[PDB]
Formats: C-alpha cells, structure tokens, sequence
C-alpha cells in the first residue's frame, strides 16, 4: 500500500527524460526512506541507480518492489502528480485523471551500492561537461579521461584529428555554480565509450553540477545531485 | 482561331452521342444511368434498377485505349445540361490535395452554371457537378484509396476513367462503384466515319482496306485517323496496291500482360519451322523484357498445364515437363545470382532464356484450360506470416525448450498438441485446470494457443476439430485465463 | 625524405611524354598527328589492363596544355562519384564555361567509364555533343560492353593491343640502363612469356628478382630466380610431369606429381595452365579427345577457384588427362 | 519429459564417456580454452553439453538466463530486432533469424561485446573472458562468416567463440581451421535405452517389458530428443500404460512424406505431379525446411522395395544433384518440383 | 615553427564562412608577410583567393615559408567546437604536420588544443591578378545581393553588361525576364552607398546563378563589393577585409550564338 505525491510534474519529468534513453526496465523499491531504483544495461556496461527522496507526501507500509517502463511514462507526461499502488502491485495507478499501468516481471538481482575509496573525486558544472562531451564526440568514438597532478584532461583521438581539453581546479565567489573541485591521490587514465557519455550528458537539466569519481580497477562513477549514479565500465586495454 | 491547324482529331471529334462509332449498348447503359441518377438519389441509392444500376453512385470506364471513353464521358454530361469538372494526370492527385481541392466540390453547387442560362426552364440539373476522374491508372504522386472512399460519401455524379481494370493497385474499385467495359469496335462502325472523312478531304479510300487498317491498329480509332492524316499529305490513293507497307510500318507495339505473355509464349505455333522465322528468338526475349517481374512466375505456374505439340519422337509429356522444370531450376539459380550482391545485371538475358524461353519451348502446344494466376506470391506471404508466428512462439518458449526455431516445429508441436488440446476433448471443461498449468510454464497466452493449432498438416487438422468442442468451454477457457494472474 | 627513387617500379617509370610509350605505335602516331594538325575528336581508348591508356592520355594532356596538366583538365576516375546528379551539375558546368588560365579547348577524361550507371551514360550522351567546339571527351575503358551503344558510337574507337615482345624488350633494356642490373636471355624469354602482355607484372617480377639477388650490381638474374620469385613452374619439370602422366602408370604418376608440386611449393592452378599451354600444341587425330580434355580441365579449374581440396583435384587432373588421351588408341 | 530431466554438469552426462572425458580435459585450464565448434547429428545433445562445459569452467549460476531485445538498423531505414539469451557469464545468439542481414548483426554485436568488458558482483571488475554461443552456425552467410572469422584473433583475451552446428559442410575453410573441431556422436541403443529406463522409472509409466524402449530407440534413428518426445506422446495417448502392442507415433509431416512417396511410386503421371506440387506447397507453407523434405522423401523412396537397383541408383543421383541445386537457390519449390519430375521420368 | 595568435575568435569563423560550402580543400601558405590561400572549386570554374596580413593577428611569428593543406569540412568542425569568446592560436612545428588550433579563454584557464591532420595537396601555386582588366566597378554588397538573388528566381544565367556609364544585369529564363540598370553616382553624406565605375571598353558576358549565389555569401564580411570584368579573363569579385581581401575568380559562360 504505497502512495507518493509530488507537487509539480517537472521534478519527475526531468529525471524521466534524463534516464529513459539507456535503460527501459528499471526496478524500483519503496520504503520509509525513499525510492531506490536499480537497473543494469544490456551488455553489463552501464549500471544505473536512482535515489529519490520522499521530501519531493509519502506513505509506504512495507518496503515493496515495482517495475514499470519509462516509455509510456514519457508519452503520458508530455498539476500535481500522485502515484498509488496496492498490495501485490500488479497495477500501478497515477492521478494528475487516472492512468493504470501494468507491471513486468524483471529478474534483476538487487546488488549492493558501495561507497568504496576512489583514486580521484571531482565536481564540475553540468553544462560545461555536456559541451565538452558533445565537442569531443564529433572527433572520435572513445573519450579518455586522465587525472594527473591536480589537472583533468579529456582526450579524443579521431581520424581527422585529435582534441584535448585540460582543466585546473577553480573556485568563484560571485557565482557559486561555476566552481571546479577536485581531490586526488593517484594519477589515473581510463577510456570510455562516446555513445555512453552522449546519453549520460542528457541529464544535464536535472542539476547544476556533476561529480566524477575515478578508481584504478573500479568502474567510473557519474553522480548527479534526486540522486543519480551511473557506474560505467571502461575499456580493458589497447 | 483556325480550322486547318487542328490535329484532324478535334475537328472530327463526336459532337453528339449518335456519332460515337462502336459500343452502343455501353454508352446507352451509361446514359440511362446518368439520367436515372437523380431518381436513384431520391431513394437514397437503396433500390436497384432494371439493370441493377441505381445502387451505385460512381461510374467506372475501362477498355483498350483510343475508343471514345473520354469523348463519351464528356458528351453524356454535356447532353444532360450538367456541368463538367475534369481532373487528369497532369494535376497533382494525392489524399491531401484531393481532400483539399475536389472534396469541397463534391457536395457544392456550380458558380459558373448559375450565370450560364436560367431564364428558361431547360432542366433542374444544370447547376450540379459531374466530376470526371480521367486516367486513374497514373497515381505516381491516396491515389486509389481516397478516390474509392469518394465513391461512398458522394452527392454528385462521379465518372471515373481508366485503361486496364484488373491491375492490382486499383482493386478497391471492385464493388464500390458501377463499372462498364468498352470493347474494341469492329470494322463496320468506323467505316462510315472513315468514308465520310475521305469524301470531305479529296483523297481516295477503298472500302476494302479499312478492315486491314482496323486490324493493324487493334482498337485505336484515333491511331487510324492519325495514320490516314500522316499519309494523305503526299499520297492520296490508299488501296490494295500499297496497304502492305502501311500495315508493316505502322504496327502497334503494345506491352503484354502476365496472362497474354504466357498465352503467347505457350502457343505451339511460334516454335514450329515456319513460325520460327516469322517470330524470331529476339522477339521472344523482348517478350520477357516487357515484364521481367511476373513472366518467370507465370511460366513456372502454368508450364505443365498444357498439351504440347512439339514433342520429339519418343519423348513423352512427362520427360518434357521434367526438362522444363530442370531449366526452371537453373533459371532460379541465375535469378538468385542476379538479385544477390555485386548487382550482376548483365546476366538478365540468360535468365530470360533459362526461366522463360526454354521451358516454354519444351512444352509448347495448345493450352487446355485458362491462364492461371501465379500462386507463389501468395504462398510466400503465407509462409512469412507463419514464420513470424513460429519465431514468436520459439522466443516465448526459449527459456525452457533450448531448441532452435526449426527443431521446435518439426518435433515439439506434435506433443504440445497432445498436451494442450487432447485434455479438452477427452475430459471436457474440467481439464481447464490442467492445460493452464502447462502454458504458464512456457509463458504462453491465448494468442499462442490460437497460433500453435494452425501449424499441423496432413491427418492432424485442427481448424476443423476446434469447431467440434462445445462453445461453452471456449467461453469459459478465455474467462478462466483472463481472471487468474500469472 | 620523399623523392623519385622511393616510388615502386610500377609508377617510377611512368611515361612522361608520348615518346616513352612503346608498343602502341599505330595509335600514338595517330594521336600525335591529331594534336599536330589541330583537330582532336572525342576519343575512346579500349584495351586490356596495363597497356598504356592512362599514361598515354596523361602524356597527351601534358603535351597539349603544358607541364601543368591537372589545372584546366578535368578528370573523373572511379574514385569520384559519377552519378546522374554529377553529370548534370559538374560535367555540364565544366563543359559550359571557358578556362581560367589560357584560351584553348577544355579536356575531360572519364577514366574507367565502364563503372558508370546506364542513366549516367544516357545523360552524358547529349552533353557530350551539345558542347563540341569548346570541350573534348576521352573515355577510357577495359570492358566495351558496359558502355551503351549510343555513347560507344559518338567516340572514335582506339584499341590498345597487348604489348608485343619487341616493346617489352625495349622497356626492359631501358629499365636495365637506369638501374645497374644484368638479365639473362633465357630469363628474358621466360619473363616475356610470363608477362601475358601485362607491363606491370614485368616491372613487379623484375623488382622482385632484383631484390632477391643480395647484391644487385654484379650477379645476373638467371631464369631460376625469375621462376622462384613468382613461384611459376619451370618448363622442365612441367614437361616431365606431363610425360609421366601420359606414359607411366597411376602410382608413379601420382608420386612424381606430389614430388614436383612439393619440391618448390607449386600450385595446381598454375600447373593446369602450363599443361594446357604445352598440350595445345599436340596434333590429336580426333575431335572427341580435345572436347573432353578442355571440358574436364575447365571444370577442375573452376572447382579450384573455390578451393575445395588439394590432392583430390590433382588426381582429378591426372584422371582427366589420362581418360582424354584414350580415344586416340 | 524433454526439458525436465537434463544433466546440468559434467559429472551427470551419461552417454559418450569419451566425449565427457575430453570435455573434462578441456575444463581443467579455463584460461587457455580456444574457440570450439561442435558438429554431429541433430538432437545429439550438443547445447546441453555446451552449457555443461560452460558451467564446469564458470560458476554454477550460469544456467539462470534472461531474454533481451536488441534493435539494429541497416544502411536503409529498415530496423531489425534480435533476441539475445544473456547470462552473467555468457550470451547466446541465433543469427540465422535475419535473412541476409547477418553480416551487420555479427560485425556489430561481436565487436560491441569484444571492445568493452563485463562488470558484475556476485574485486569490482577483474574477471575472465566472456563467452558467445552461436546456434545453427551452418546457416551463417559467407560474408557474415568472414566477419565472424576475422573477429576472432583481434580480440582473443575477451571473446571465446563456441559454435554448434549439424552438417558442418557449409563452413568456410578459415573458420574450420582457426577453431577446434569436436564431434558429438549419437548415443548407442544400449545407452538411449538406459536413458529411457531412467525416465520411465522416474516418471512412473506402466511398461510391460524392455522391448518397447528398444523399438522406440530403433525408430528414432538415434535422435535422443525425438525419442524422448515420442515416448512422452506414447505415454500420453496410451493413458499411462505402455504395452507391447502400441503404434509408433510418427510426426504428421513424416506421414505426409510417406503418403507422398506412395503417390509417387503408384502413379507416374503429370496429373499426379500437380497434386505433388500442391502437397509440397502445403508442406513448405507450414515452416518446414526444404532440405529436410528432400532428404525424407529420398530416403522413403529408397525404402520402397518394388524398385530395382538401377532405379534407386538414378534416384540417389538425381537427389544429390537437386540437393546441390537446393543450397544455391532461394525458391525451393522450383527445385523440388524438378526433382519430383525427374524421379517420375526415371521410374517410367 | 609557426605561431599566429588572433585578436578575437569569431574573426576566423566569419572568414571561413565566406567560402564554407563553395570549396572543399584549401592550402594555406604562411610566410613573413601573412597567410595567403587559393583553392579551386570542385568543378574547376571559380577560385577562392584569400590574403590576410599581419594586421589582423595579435601576434605573428613565422621563420620560413610553410604550406599547410587541409579540407574545409574538418576545419569548420574544429572552428564550430570553439567558443566565440576565447583567443585562437594557430601552431605549426618545424616540418609541416598536423596543425594545432588552440583556444585559450581570457578569464578562466580553458586550454582547448585540437589537432588537424594535413592533406597532401599538390603545390600548384597560381599567379593571377596581374592582368589588366577592361572594366572596374564598386557597389554596396546589399544591392548586389538583392539584385542577384532576385534575378536568380527567373533563370540560371545572368548577363552582366557594362556600357557607357551604365551597368546592366539581365536574367532571361522560361517564365520571364528581368533587367536591372544602374548608373554611377557618388554621394557626399553617405560615401559608402556610392557606385563607382571606371571603364575602357564595353563588356558583355554571362555567368551562372548558382556560383553567384555562392559568391554573395561573402557579403557578411565587407559592405563594398568590387567587380572587375574583362573579355577573355575571369571575373573578379573582391571583398575588402580590414587586413587583407577575399577574391573570387569566376569563369564566364560562353554563348553558342
Ligand atoms: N467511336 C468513335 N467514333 C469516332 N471518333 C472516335 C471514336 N472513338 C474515338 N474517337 C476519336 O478519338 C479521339 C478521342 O480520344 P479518346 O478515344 O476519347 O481517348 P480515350 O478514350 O480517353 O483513351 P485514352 O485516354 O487515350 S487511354 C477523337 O479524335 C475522336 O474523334
Ligand atoms: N606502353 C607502355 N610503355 C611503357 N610503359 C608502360 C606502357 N603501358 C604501361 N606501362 C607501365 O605501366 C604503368 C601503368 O600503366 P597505365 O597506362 O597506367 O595502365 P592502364 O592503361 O591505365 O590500364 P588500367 O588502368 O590498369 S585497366 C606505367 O606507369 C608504366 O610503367
Ligand atoms: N547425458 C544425457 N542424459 C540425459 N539426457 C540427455 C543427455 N544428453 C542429452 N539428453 C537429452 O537431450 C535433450 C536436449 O537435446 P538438445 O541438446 O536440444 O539437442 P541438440 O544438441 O540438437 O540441440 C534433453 O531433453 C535431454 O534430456
Ligand atoms: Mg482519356
Ligand atoms: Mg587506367
């Protein structure tokens, strides 16, 4: 017996337009804390984890798991919202109007979300990162991130040429949004697919800045502050 | 303005219905239909006339080219005082533009007719539209669908004119509108017109060559008029002394249709010793080149449905059919190699000889029945429709079957029939509990149960056994399935 | 770094002018007289691969205008798009305007026009003759059936015969002059017979046998070096294998075939061609022998073209030869 | 039942002990297992042995599969869709689904899975190679075969290709060479009878003696899956009571082919050829491979006893010819009708 | 080495936008005088020639004359991914290799270093503009653009006729015709609207409409287009920049009559 209420459609519409492209089936769980959604990609390369706080009405008697497709939600949300579901939620109802959606059986094993140690943790505004990705994706199809000596470097070696943008930590007081923070302990250098970042950057409208977490052998973490964590697997070698 | 500059076909065009030579019955029927259209509209078109014509709102004109279809459609509308709205191929016709321009003129009144003549009471239908859709065949730019939809929601006489009726694109016009067929006229109708033209132009014409003039141009009177006009500039005497050169130089090279191409290539008269030099092999290959999309299919369809006449001494019909089929297989190999990668189009005439010419020549004779339509086009569509369902069933059962889409149809379905269907026959409506515990195991639904039964062939035919079980168990099974949750 | 000596021998010895184009004397003379008299109609060069067509037309373009030929001359090879939308815009605009540098007739070289769609040639059919007093077309081709009869008729047909022995010998002498090297007469005859008219294969195998000398300044290129560079079978063991197949029994013939084809690593596809060329000279006193001799060998060659097996096809060649050489007795 | 009683490891394979020992040998050093190609008769138990070796080298959690949908696009706008049977240690593809677009599917999906790597928790990313299973590899197109053969050595530390197929002949020589070839012989009668005995003692079917299982094994021609399925159908029809007098249930298409052979041997005329073409249409329209139709028809024709040696010899010759012609064409009826006409001309 | 630091960023973008979709492959020659370039059209009908001195550059350093060939599509791709508020620097090593375009903001440290691999274009450096032209004229860019894009809707050919103190643009097509006749006149209050004409012989010659529509795209750089016409000579359409100039050499269409 779950019921959640959002005062405006924009808060949910932004996140749905954010993560509807990559994964189509994501399993939600509702408890006394919030909505914890988890999903894995088709090739086990991009693991998505959504964390929605209840502060955005909430009532859940017991933590229960649900599954719903994002495409129909995107079509119907093209004015407060309320999502309701009853025991054994085979049908989820949404009131703006009434919209009933069916649940799909998903065999997604709930995996734990760990806060391990990271060799580098940085934070940079979302619009600049999105522009950098859209600019480096035109050259090649693989973006290399190298964090060395308090300097970030995005490299893209294509066929017509090679681009390389380097950034140093900068802080500002007149505009607190245009600030680049960084914490480093070890020089790292990894490569990621361009068509993954090209859709990861589509969530630039939900927040102002993005956190990038890099480790030696662990996948990269892209964090958007509703919380959204993308675990992206790099390329092995060569 | 000028009288001589005319093209010999507009100065001599029929200005009244009593001048349209040929097909009196068809034009008379169409005239009666256009006359009684108002009386049939009074009865909401729900009362068939004497000839069963008042139940159709729209008329269809089809026949060989150059017979007077457009001429008749114009004169019949001009004689009854109507107003003529004529759209043709030059105008852009599409569902958007058709619903834009002529849809408003479907149920409106004439603006120019009101100023034409209204002082005297000539007729009450002098303010209405008759929309003449000419050359419906050419819709390269809602060509046939929207026009067929106009045939039901119309309020004015709708006359349509085409050239060939049985073409697949214009099939919707089958029963939605009345159709009439205009035939190739004989040599007795146009003879008076031709003699009167010869009198009015000071050039001799023997009444004996007009039949040959009509024969060399099968049914196009306009072609005869143009032939006479073109030759009357230097030679004014057309008789039996020079008719051979005219008939040989002005032949009509019409394109042959799948029925006619088969009837011609299957005739045992061309492959004889005399016909081999009157209709050479180059012409035989050009016959294929007229339509390389249906000729091999037609030949494969009706190569063994004839009685040959070129059977060599000792060779029976079965051996000739076997050789024809061997050459058919070779032509199929050549066709696959042509339509494969590398786009080998220089291999077309070899396909023309292997697929069409050789099997025809091997079983060339007199056809017993009629030219049957090809059956492979429908069989391939049915096979694809069945393969889609088989793939769906296989990918539904993939979690448990662990077998390809091929090994399932050949093996699994016989036992699935015993497991699923048989309890409904031997046990009745109390086996509904067991059958379901099967399909939920393989993630099937009512839609898969509807499709699985249709696959069996031979002794096991389910499309008849389904109609044997009571209907109450049919109505209970779907309810029991829709009620329970998976 | 970059210089004329780094280019391969296929291109390093490209004829600069028309004087360095041997063999096709009866066409070079006519072309030179054309350009001398002042009239140059639409040309259509048609010849086997590697004969001198492109080199001749480039030398002609250099002679007509100047040392800068690719300035006012358009050239549409198979590397550029030549659809109907190209012959509509680009070729027509080039043929409808004047030059930028000098005052003369413009030249358009459609190289390898056999790779053009029928619609493109049909569109070119009228623009090739609408603007005649300003531009000239040169159509180079290897297969004279891809061109439509109309376009084929509008151009003067010039066939490029394969290079005779004297032309290839003169070119070999000229190459041996510039490059310090010595070549044996029997090696020269073997190279000529292996050329098959191809001027490119000559220079290729020549560079190969020069590289396989370990000192290309003193030792002469013998026939064995040439036969080893391309792996072609020597006439000696070829005739030996043919004789052993024709005369000896099955076991020893198969043994000697497997011993010859494994002594230098020969290929059955070359052995078949060599045996056919050697055996075409025999005087068979019947017509049924040659029919089977050609049919079975062609079938075996077509099967080798797909690479089924390696020894079954050899025994098949042996059996075909033996069964064909049986109606004689 | 077919799906119920199936071994799920290498210590449970109960036939062809030599092949099981060879698989155990190949499962000792996993990090050096080359590409594999299984060939043998149909329904021999190739996929089960493949998934058993895959469980022996990986963990036991390889059997939990899930179906996913992948959408590709060709050069044109025609969008194609494929199903992928994925597991946290491997993925199975059936590229034979697409008609002539297999070259796109292979060169796209195999490259995609080869470039990147696998991450999953069950010490965050370090794992071994990923396995790709290809069912019905014999139906692969030649260009798709070339693409698959080239995407083998470039990325070898990530992808191990384990393909399975019956009638290995339509496999190009490079693929035949650059991978290991493992043959899967059909189990003997003394072993398929033991399989049936285990099934009947586990499922509690009432049988009189052991002759019924022997007859079933003899009828199945060696095919284990078809034998198990026919046994289950016989148990279903015989109402939980197997007796020494039970009609062997041949599938419907087998009976159709037998009636076709009877019609062929009885009346040799073109009028019978028309009904033959109708029967072939009805058979092909219901998702039956033409090569299987040809094989069954020819073997049932040779089964006919009223024909002498020369007739059967010419029949087998024409069958070989039209079978060669069948793999080089698309319209299969065009070749089947020709073969029927040839056998009719041969018989008389 | 070669280091060319511009004063602004959008300058090079606007400069390239003049012949963006007109030519595909160019070759910049950098010397101590400045950057020169000349490139032939795909159909070899018109030639774009650009000369930019050391006046538009904030900093310039070139030891020996270098040649740098490159395509315009990738160059425009590189110029588009740069923000119009940075500072642009072209960098070339000792030997001619991949040219380095470097964008550096003036407030925050943003180093955008893009590489562009050179093409091997044959160095057939051309020498035109030394031919004495029969007629010269100059008129505002807006009027020329208006006239040409108004006459292009009636035909595909445009006849320019310079007669005694008269300029005539004539379009003759299928649906109709059009004739724009202007006369030289100079104003004192607005020296930029004046049309200047210096002739020696009357000159009548035709051009295509597509090439004129592609040429007039360069009107966004300057405001006074110069036109030099001469019989048996390519027409010169010159746009005067603040440091150099951009000139199109168009080939006239001959008449069959
Ligand atoms: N029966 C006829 N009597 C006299 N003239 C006729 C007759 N049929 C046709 N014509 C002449 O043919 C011309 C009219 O052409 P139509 O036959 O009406 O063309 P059509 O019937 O619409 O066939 P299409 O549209 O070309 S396929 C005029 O010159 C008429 O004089
Ligand atoms: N007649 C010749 N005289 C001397 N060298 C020749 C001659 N023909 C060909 N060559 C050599 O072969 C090279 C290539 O010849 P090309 O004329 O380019 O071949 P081609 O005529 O274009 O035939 P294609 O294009 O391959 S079908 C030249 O650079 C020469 O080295
Ligand atoms: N060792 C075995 N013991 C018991 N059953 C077996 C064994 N090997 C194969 N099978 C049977 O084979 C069936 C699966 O056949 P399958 O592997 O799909 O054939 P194919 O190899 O042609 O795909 C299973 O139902 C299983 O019962
Ligand atoms: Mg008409
Ligand atoms: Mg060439």
């Amino acid at each position: 017996m779950l019921e959640a209420k959002f005062e405006e459609a924009s808060l949910f519409k932004r996140i749905i337009d954010g993560f509807k492209d990559c994964v189509q089936l994501v399993n939600f769980q509702c408890k006394e804390d919030g909505i914890i959604a988890q999903a894995v990609d088709d090739s086990r390369v991009l693991l998505v984890s959504l964390e929605i706080g209840v502060e955005a009405e909430y009532r859940c008697d017991h933590p229960v798991t649900l599954g719903m497709d994002l495409t129909s939600l995107s079509k119907i949300l093209r004015d407060t919202l309320t999502l309701i579901a009853d025991n054994t939620p085979d049908s989820i109802i949404l009131l703006f109007a009434e919209y009933s959606l069916k649940l799909m059986d998903i065999d997604a094993d709930f995996l734990k979300i760990e806060e391990l140690q990271y060799d580098s943790t940085l934070s940079l505004p979302s619009s600049e990162f999105s522009k950098i990705v859209r600019d480096l994706s035109q050259l090649s199809d693989s973006i290399n991130i190298m964090i060395t000596k308090e300097t970030i470097k995005f490299v893209a070696d294509g066929d017509i040429g090679s681009g390389s943008v380097i950034i140093k930590p900068f802080v500002d007081m007149e505009h607190p949004e245009t600030s680049i923070k960084l914490e480093m302990d070890q020089p790292v250098d990894l490569t990621f697919g361009a068509k993954y970042l090209l859709d990861i950057i589509k969530g630039s409208s939900l927040s102002d800045r993005v956190g990038i977490r890099l480790s030696s052998e662990a996948p990269a973490l892209f964090q958007f502050d509703g919380f959204l964590q993308f675990f992206l697997a790099p390329k092995f070698n060569d | 303005v000028r009288e001589e500059d005319k093209l010999w076909t507009v100065k001599y065009a029929p200005t009244n219905l009593q001048q349209v030579c040929g097909n009196k019955g068809s034009v008379m029927k169409l005239k009666n239909w256009l006359a009684n259209w108002e009386n049939s509209k009074k009865n909401s078109f729900k009362h068939a006339g004497k000839d069963g014509s008042g139940v159709f709102r729209a008329a269809m004109l089809y026949g060989p080219p150059g017979i007077g279809k457009t001429t008749a459609a114009h004169l019949v509308a001009q004689e009854l005082g109507y107003d003529i709205l004529e759209q043709n191929a030059s105008d852009v016709r599409s569902k958007t533009l058709l619903n834009a321009g002529v849809k408003n003129a479907l149920d409106n009144m004439s603006v120019v007719g009101y100023f034409k003549h209204n002082e005297e009471a000539q007729n009450l239908n002098g303010k209405h539209f008759v929309i003449i859709m000419d050359e419906v065949d050419g819709m390269s730019g809602g060509g046939v669908g929207q026009l067929a939809q106009f045939c039901r929601k119309t309020s004015t006489p709708l006359i349509l004119i085409c050239n060939e009726r049985n073409l697949p694109k214009m099939r919707p016009f089958d029963r939605v509108c009345l159709d009439i067929q205009f035939r190739r006229p004989d040599a007795n109708s146009i003879k008076s017109r031709l003699m009167t033209i010869a009198i009015r132009e000071k050039f001799k014409l023997d009444p004996n060559v007009i039949d040959r003039l009509i024969q060399t141009t099968r049914g196009d009177i306009r072609q005869v008029i143009n032939l006479l006009s073109t030759i009357s500039t230097t030679t004014k005497t057309i008789n039996h002394e020079n008719i051979n050169e005219i008939s040989k130089a002005w032949e009509k090279n019409i394109a042959l249709k799948p029925f006619d191409i088969a009837h011609k290539m299957l005739d045992g008269q061309i492959y004889s010793d005399i016909g081999s030099r009157n209709f050479t092999l180059n012409d035989k290959i050009a016959l294929y080149f007229d339509d390389f999309d249906f000729t091999p299919l037609m030949i494969q369809e009706n190569y063994l449905s004839t009685r040959p006449s070129v059977l060599k001494p000792g060779q029976s019909h079965l051996e000739a059919v076997a050789e024809a089929a061997n050459c058919i297989s070779l032509g199929d190999i050549v066709e696959k190699k042509i339509r494969s990668s590398e786009q080998l189009w220089s291999l077309l005439p070899l396909h023309a000889v292997l697929s069409s010419v050789y099997p025809a020549s091997k079983v060339a004779g007199h056809m017993a029945g009629r030219i049957n339509f090809t059956a492979w086009l429908g069989q391939n569509s049915k096979s694809a429709k069945y393969y889609r369902l088989l793939q769906e069933i296989h990918y539904h059962t993939r979690l448990g079957t662990s077998t390809d889409k091929i090994g399932l149809r050949l093996d699994y379905l016989p036992t699935f029939r015993k497991r699923l269907l048989d309890p409904f026959l031997k046990q009745g409506a109390d086996a509904i509990s067991s059958v379901i515990e099967v399909m939920d195991d393989y993630y099937l639904t009512k839609e898969d149960w509807d499709s699985i039964m249709e696959f069996f062939v031979g002794p096991d035919v389910t499309t008849a056994i389904i109609k044997k079980i009571p209907a109450t168990v049919k109505s209970g099974f779907t309810r029991k399935y829709n009620s329970m949750t998976h | 770094k970059r210089s004329k000596e780094n280019l391969p021998w296929v291109e390093k010895y490209r004829p600069e002018t028309l004087d360095e184009v041997y063999g096709q004397n009866e066409v070079i003379t006519t072309v030179r007289k054309f350009v001398d008299e002042g009239k140059l109609p639409h040309l259509l060069f048609y010849g086997p691969p590697g004969t001198g067509k492109t080199s001749t037309i480039v030398a002609l373009a250099r002679e007509i205008y100047g040392k800068n030929y690719s300035n006012m001359v358009l050239e549409l090879n198979a590397s550029d798009d030549r659809g109907i939308d190209v012959v509509r815009n680009q070729i027509k605009d080039f043929a409808s305007t004047r030059q930028i540098f000098s005052k003369g007739f413009k030249l358009i070289i459609l190289d390898e026009a056999d790779a053009m769609t029928n619609a493109a040639q049909n569109a070119l059919r009228r623009v090739i003759e609408r603007y005649t007093k300003n531009t000239r077309f040169c159509v180079l081709a290897n297969y004279a059936h891809k061109l439509t009869p109309a376009l084929l008729s509008r151009c003067t047909r010039f066939r490029f015969q394969p290079l005779p022995q004297e032309a290839i010998e003169r070119r070999i002498a000229n190459v041996l002059v510039h490059e310090k090297l010595k070549l044996s007469p029997n090696a020269e005859k073997a190279l000529i017979e292996l050329s098959n008219g191809d001027m490119r294969r000559v220079l290729n195998v020549l560079q190969s046998c020069k590289a396989t000398l370990d000192n290309p300044d003193e030792d002469e290129i013998s026939d064995d070096v040439i036969y080893e560079c391309c792996g072609a079978p020597r006439p000696s063991d070829l005739k030996a294998v043919l004789k052993s197949i024709l005369e000896d029994d099955w076991g020893t013939a198969h043994y000697t075939l497997n011993k010859v084809r494994s002594a230098k690593g020969l290929a059955l596809i070359d052995l078949i061609e060599g045996i056919v060329k050697i055996l075409e000279d025999y005087e068979l006193q019947n017509e049924e022998t040659r029919v089977h001799l050609l049919t079975k060998l062609a079938d075996i060659e077509y099967s080798i073209s797909k690479g089924g097996n390696d020894q079954i096809q050899g025994s098949a060649v042996i059996g075909a030869i033996k069964a064909s050489f049986e109606n004689e007795t | 039942w077919v799906d119920k009683y199936r071994p799920k490891s290498l210590n449970a394979l109960s036939h062809n002990e030599e092949l099981t020992n060879f698989l155990k040998s190949l499962s000792d050093q996993p990090r050096d297992l080359p590409h594999l190609l299984l060939y043998g008769p149909n329904g021999t138990g190739k996929k089960t042995r493949c998934m058993a070796l895959l469980e022996s080298i990986f963990g036991p959690g390889v059997y939990r599969l899930k179906i996913d949908v992948r959408q590709f696009v060709t050069a044109s706008n025609r969008k194609l869709e494929l199903n992928v049977v994925s597991s946290p240690y491997h993925l199975e593809i059936t590229p034979s689904d697409m008609g002539n677009n297999d070259r796109i599917v292979i060169q796209e999906l195999l490259k995609e899975v080869a470039q990147m790597e696998q991450v999953d928790f069950q010490d965050g990313l370090a794992h071994r190679y990923k396995c790709v299973i290809i069912n019905e590899a014999n139906s692969l197109t030649k260009d798709a075969q070339a693409a698959l053969r080239r995407t083998m050595e470039k990325y070898s530390k990530n992808i191990r290709l384990i393909m399975v197929c019956d009638s290995m002949s339509p496999i190009i020589a490079p693929i035949k060479s650059r991978c290991l070839l493992i043959r899967c012989p059909a189990p003997s009668d003394s072993e398929i009878s033991t399989i049936l005995s285990d099934v009947v003692t586990n499922e509690r079917i009432q049988l009189e003696t052991k002759d019924i299982l022997k007859r079933i094994a003899q009828a199945s021609n060696g095919n284990l899956r078809v034998s198990l399925l026919m046994l289950e159908s016989m148990a279903l029809n015989n109402e939980l009571a197997l007796k020494s007098s039970s009609p062997i249930i041949k599938p419907d298409w087998i009976i159709v082919i037998h009636k076709l052979t009877r019609k062929i041997v009885k009346e040799r005329s073109v009028n019978s050829l028309i009904e033959c073409r109708a029967v072939l249409y009805d058979l092909l329209a219901h998702c039956i491979p033409a090569n299987i139709i040809l094989k069954e028809l020819t073997f049932s024709l040779l089964d006919v006893e009223t024909l002498n040696t020369t007739n059967k010899s010419s029949i087998i010759e024409y069958s070989s010819v039209f079978d060669e012609r069948l793999s080089l064409g698309n319209k299969a009826i065009f070749h089947l009708e020709g073969f029927i006409a040839k056998v009719m001309c041969c018989l008389d």
